[PDB]
């Protein structure tokens, strides 16, 4: 987050495997794997995507 | 131990992490367990689910006006809907969990205000006709806030609750309502409130959609402000975590 | 000189001879690998770990 | 190879592995195991296909010149570089200075032209592929006195059996390769500017050894480079504009990347 | 060990005995067991249900008539609708289970017939018209049965499934179908039959609703028959059990 | 391996080795000397020409391309698969799950064409045959810049000499083959539902090498296969109704068997 | 290294060496024979005696 010392707020960040895609509303989104974020004093925060499939690979 | 005010909770899939935030309010003074096999009366075995239902499941969000009163939401209820926490509550028949609220409402140096986040055991409200008893619709949100008034409720509609806010709807002092835990939100000082509660009930396993567990309230005693030139939109939301799920009793779905 | 060494398996031996003076004609150097990551990812003063805060 | 899991249960302490500061240049160390709760994995791969020994080491076309066999300028010439074709160059572009062998081969061919005589009866040909130096002799036509080769070494080889390979030390002036080079070459800082300026690395030539026929056969060599012990340093990003001339690096600006018809569309 | 025609079977929840019945054949020698974690590769954790889940779901009957050819299902579809069997399926995207597949068919001493209980790993199948494929619709049944027929397909519908029951519909010998596991229903000394199948597979975990893993076929080689004077309906149902239940990769519903 | 057999004298016991039930899915095990009384003989024999290594390890015919000389568009290509030729695929069909390695093999031919030149006198050609793996450059003509094959393996073989060879591991996804696939592709179980929905397998690129001719040259390559360490699992019954569809298992009913013209007739 | 092995012979030894780095360029695995009928035939539960009657 790069805005003013004096802003705020928090975020979600949602990462949802594929049964059924981009969630329309936060509540279909809140239901996969994701984690909050709140700004200020060392705001930069790391999700982590996982590493879920059936085979070993995959295809670039 | 550097910088106190930094946590961070990775409970099954999601991870919420804050800067600037208090303690950590701890139930009654016990984590969540599971249940023994010494206080227990089923016959059947239970399911640990998984991961998969300990999680964190937000709920909506709303604004914190300059006139708002107060909201609420129901527990066991308001998480009805959410993944697989929703469909092993309705195909089973039995279930005993615990929560991890958190809350979030952020602003800057130049806003000011307060708020009472705090969880009731066993919540009862009053109608507003006195004869009769409240509705169902008027009492539990389909996971959307209830929010309290002003005035206090008029004479309507004979099944409406009691948005009483200085008496809380519950029937006894607002300042009170410190006995149960609890956290403050000061904008001044502080940016989010984190809360762990155990299992608290007579009986060992309770049903889902008959009986509600606890009651969150949000109540700013002191209210927003800010001068001209600043951002008039103040959003907040709500966090939770179902902590050490388990059931009984398979059956059909309802 | 035969170097009898190891093979590369999914999860044996093969023999091995050199036949020139020089040293650019024998075969490449497949079989070595060594990772360093640390020169490129974290090349701060300070060592930094995960869980204290970042800035103080 | 890689690194296993392990098996993570649910935490309330203040440890926050996620918040941290970018603004020290310092990138995380974050695993799955630690912002969310997993099982135990041990992982079998190996980091082995991608490697700068196993990455580099694979031969690919340079140049490829043809020389016909009608008059005395048959002969073809063409000055060492490896900035003629664009799959090889890239492949370099992504260190700064490098450190390898060489492992040549010339995949010659042939083809007849017309002609007006009753019969033709091609025996074999030969080559005949020479190497010159910077600071050396030269040829100007085939039958000249530079093709003697006292002392320059050469390729003989006739047309049917498998094609010629050769090895090549590290034949350079610095301690390694430089595929980049920020300054003139005159000391009055006037001139040249580019990476040639340090890129001499002799010549080469090729040569029918066949007196004549009735055709004449005409040909094409095609060389093959293939680094060997392969040392790398000091990487840096991709190319994204694409090369318009052999010794600048002039470009022509263009998106950095295709575009979507959204922010939120998928 | 004291008359050996009697067996008796509790899974979980419901039991099943038979007082009149031959051998089990267990699988290709195996007994359906969890994954080890030497061979897995997903990145979460599974989820080992219940025994809410390891229970015997009892499908639909059908008659024997006197002309019937055959009647088939597949395993892992047929489950789809049964009970927390076919939420756990929905609501995951991968797991592995096995099954203890069971059949009745019970006639008096003067009825005679035959019968060939087998299970197919992989089994495909043909459509009418050569060059395109068949439906879905006419490939399984939501738990109802599939049938054969006499005339080999005709032309229609383009989409059909070709039901020659002497060719199997896989396009091999049907005399050759016991090298899968099996067993005989002969009415003379026989009442049921039991099949035990572990996971066969290449991958360790497979979807459910994409690739089904087996299929059942049940086919009479002997009409039945009778004299005047005796009950002319015989039904057949079939009892199946998930076995050794797991899943990976929680997402919402379809 | 096989065993011998055994000395059996006269009995009248209880024993009864030849009733049993064959509703409980079991195969005899009833020898020769249980139900008669025979001699001790001991077998030589050995099971050794019946095993998978022994039965699959022989090479076969799988497709065979041809690519004219002519014009620029002389190349032929290929993609990969097994089930071209009826007697290498049923083959495979007697089980479900392979593993195993290749040795590949091309025996390259040549042929003239007409033409109306004088004389003719042609060289010996060249190939190049090279091999793309999914999601890769692709040629469309004779003379483009794919066939510098920087990174994919190329062959090349000049006509006169033994074919080419060379093996190839387990390349796939899974932890085996698998020869039959019940279900789609799409998860919402909707459009191709065959086999080939787990088949890329590349692709396989030839062409000429020579420059031009005046015949000219037409040729046809020809591919063999031979599985060389095998390993099977699930086996199934053969089949009995032609192959008709290259990617489907459609097939046209018949009789289980020929007829005789009555049932004790012999 | 060199393995000095048995031949085929109805009713002796022969040498043999390896030269490549990979295991895909080694020969069949042809003189294995391993036999094993009990998954096919007979997988039934209880073990049946081909002396006691089938069943009861
Ligand atoms: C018949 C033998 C002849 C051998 C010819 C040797 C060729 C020398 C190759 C020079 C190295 C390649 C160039 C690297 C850096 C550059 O100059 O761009
Ligand atoms: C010049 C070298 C080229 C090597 C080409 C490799 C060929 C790969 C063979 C794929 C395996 C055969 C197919 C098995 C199962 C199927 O896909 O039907
Ligand atoms: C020109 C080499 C001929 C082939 C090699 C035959 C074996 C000779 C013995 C070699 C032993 C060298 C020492 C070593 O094992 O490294
Ligand atoms: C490239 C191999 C050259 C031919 C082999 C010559 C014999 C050299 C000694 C080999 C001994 C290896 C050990 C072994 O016997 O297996």
């Amino acid at each position: 987050f790069c805005g003013s010392a004096m802003a705020t707020g928090k975020f979600l960040l949602a990462y949802s495997p594929p049964g059924a895609g981009v969630p329309k509303n936060r509540r279909d989104a809140m239901l996969g794997t994701h984690v909050i974020w709140d700004v200020g004093l060392q705001s930069s925060c790391v999700l982590c995507v996982p590493w879920i499939s059936q085979t070993h690979y995959r295809y670039v | 131990g550097y910088s106190d005010r930094v946590r961070s909770i990775t409970l099954g899939n999601s991870t919420i992490t804050t800067q600037e935030c208090a303690n950590v309010v701890v139930g009654y003074g016990v984590w969540p367990e599971y249940l023994k096999d010494n206080e227990a009366t089923g016959e059947d075995q239970p399911t640990q689910p998984d991961v998969a239902t300990c999680r964190f499941y937000t709920l909506e969000s709303v604004q914190w006006m300059k006139n708002s009163a107060g909201w609420w939401w129901k527990l066991p209820d308001a998480l009805s809907q959410m993944g697989l926490f929703g469909q092993n509550m309705q195909y089973h028949y039995l279930g005993r969990t615990g929560y991890t609220i958190h809350v979030q409402c952020n602003a800057s140096k130049f806003h000011q205000g307060c708020l009472l986040v705090v969880c009731v055991p066993e919540a009862e409200m009053g109608c507003s006709n006195l004869n009769n008893t409240p509705k169902f619709a008027e009492l539990s949100g389909g996971d959307n806030a209830r929010m309290f008034t002003d005035t206090e409720v008029g004479t309507s509609n004979d099944k409406k609750v009691q948005t009483a806010v200085w008496n809380a709807g519950m029937g006894v002092g607002v300042g009170n309502l410190t006995i149960f835990p609890h956290q403050w939100i000061n904008l001044r000082t502080n940016n989010s409130a984190t809360i762990v509660m155990p299992y608290i009930n007579s009986v060992p396993m309770d049903n889902m959609y008959r009986h509600n567990n606890l009651t969150l309230m949000i109540i700013p005693f002191v209210p927003l402000n800010y001068s001209e030139g600043s951002s008039p939109y103040v959003p907040i939301t709500v966090t939770i975590a179902p902590m050490c799920a388990e059931y009984n009793g398979l059956r059909l779905a309802s | 000189g035969a170097q009898v060494s190891t093979q590369k398996t999914g999860a044996i031996h093969y023999t091995n001879i050199n036949y020139y003076k020089d040293a650019a004609s024998n075969s490449a150097n497949r079989q070595d690998f060594t990772q360093d990551p640390g020169k490129f990812t974290e090349p701060v003063k300070d060592i930094m770990i995960k869980s204290m805060p970042a800035l103080n | 190879r890689v690194a296993d899991t392990v098996s993570s249960k649910p935490t309330n302490s203040e440890s926050i592995p996620a918040l941290t500061a970018a603004e020290t240049g310092h990138t995380s160390q974050v695993v799955p195991s630690d912002t969310m709760q997993t099982r135990h994995v041990k992982n079998y791969h190996s980091r082995s296909e991608s490697s700068i020994e196993n990455f580099l080491c694979r031969s690919a076309c340079v140049y490829y010149a043809t020389y016909n066999n009608n008059s005395e300028k048959g002969y073809a010439e063409w000055v060492i570089n490896t900035r003629q074709v664009a799959q090889l160059l890239r492949r370099k572009l992504e260190f700064t200075y490098l450190r390898f062998d060489l492992e040549l081969t010339f995949v010659i061919t042939s083809a007849q032209e017309p002609s007006t005589a009753t019969s033709v009866d091609a025996p074999v040909q030969t080559q005949q592929i020479m190497y010159v130096p910077p600071g050396g002799p030269v040829p100007t036509k085939v039958t000249d006195y530079a093709w003697q080769t006292s002392t320059n070494p050469s390729v003989f080889w006739t047309e049917g059996n498998a094609p010629p390979r050769m090895s090549i030390p590290f034949i350079s002036i610095g301690n390694a390769y430089s595929c980049f080079y920020d300054g003139w070459t005159q000391f009055s800082r006037n001139g040249v500017y580019g990476i040639n300026t340090l890129n001499n690395m002799g010549t080469l030539y090729m040569r029918h050894v066949n007196e004549a026929g009735q055709g004449p056969i005409k040909s094409t060599v095609r060389i093959y480079f293939k680094p060997k012990h392969v040392k790398a340093w000091v990487p840096r990003p991709p190319r994204l504009c694409q090369y318009e001339k052999q010794k600048n690096v002039n470009f022509n600006p263009t998106g950095v990347t295709t575009t979507r018809s959204n922010i939120t569309t998928t």
